[PDB]
DNA sequence: AATGGATGAGTCATAGGAGA
DNA sequence: TTCTCCTATGACTCATCCAT
């Protein structure tokens, strides 16, 4: 009973273990991203900005 | 005793563990938010200059 | 060399979900 | 609906790695 057992509860801790360690190097890995994302939106945003006022003075 | 000091650090390195898991979540859940607006803002702004370039030109 | 904390891995108790 | 069994997961303990 336990031998069977013990050894097949092993394998769940193991592949427990297995998952939170994946969960977070995802999620992790996943926000460096994004933020990387969001950061060169913001540089996107920056510049779009400077051509619009510039066209707006060449109407001016 | 060295059982119950080391206990204490079982239990801490779980904590541990399981904050950056949900830290991570939160972090994964704004960046999702702005990142998805500041993209809207940048197609308001595409467009416009695609017009005034061509008002221009 | 000796002691103390961190972390992986094995064990147990126990809960929650799938199914008779 | 309630009862049964099984996996997933917290929490303990142990062995081991590093620094004091």
């Amino acid at each position: 009973k336990r031998r069977i057992r013990r050894e097949r509860n092993k394998m769940a801790a193991a592949k427990s273990r297995n998952r939170r360690r994946e969960l977070t190097d995802t999620l992790q890995a996943e926000t460096d991203q994004l933020e990387d994302e969001k950061s060169a939106l913001q540089t996107e945003i920056a510049n779009l900005l400077k051509e619009k006022e510039k066209l707006e003075f060449i109407l001016a | 005793r060295k059982r119950m000091r080391n206990r204490i650090a079982a239990s801490k390195s779980r904590k541990r563990k399981l904050e950056r898991i949900a830290r991570l979540e939160e972090k994964v859940k704004t960046l999702k938010a702005q990142n998805s607006e500041l993209a809207s803002t940048a197609n308001m702004l595409r467009e416009q200059v695609a017009q005034l370039k061509q008002k221009v030109m």
